[PDB]
């Protein structure tokens, strides 16, 4: 169940982040934000790899790609 | 036992004692196995003994 909330949050913070950048079409010079995520696998000395799963999906980064926009 | 001349016994008059419990048998057939994810338990798949 922490595997799916996480995969939720992942979800909802990629919806948060372009909803940012279309809310923010109009304004000048705005600079459009990704999001980037990263795995998660944590094994402890007794636990057995061979037999484990991983620990969701975790947010890396909102970047800030700063690529030239239009000119009015 | 002999009767007679040539006649033998076919059963004899033997009274029991009782019964007991001789001895207590320790079954080593094999047990199943628990799926379990702790890397520091073992078990033997046939016959042996971990030394202590």
């Amino acid at each position: 169940s922490y595997v799916s909330l996480s995969g939720l949050s992942a979800a909802q913070l990629d919806l948060n982040t372009t909803s940012n950048n279309i809310a923010n079409a109009n304004t000048y010079g705005f600079k459009e934000s990704r999001a980037e995520f990263a795995d998660v696998y944590s094994n402890s000395l007794f636990t057995n790899a061979k037999t484990t799963p991983g620990g969701g999906a975790q947010a890396s980064q909102v970047a800030q790609q700063f690529h030239e926009g239009s000119s009015i | 036992g002999q009767s007679s001349q040539n006649t033998e016994l076919p059963s004899g008059l033997m009274l029991g004692a009782g019964s007991k419990v001789v001895a207590t048998q320790k079954v080593h057939t094999h047990g199943n196995a628990q799926t379990t994810t702790n890397a520091l338990d073992m078990m033997v798949e046939g016959d042996g003994f971990f030394q202590v």
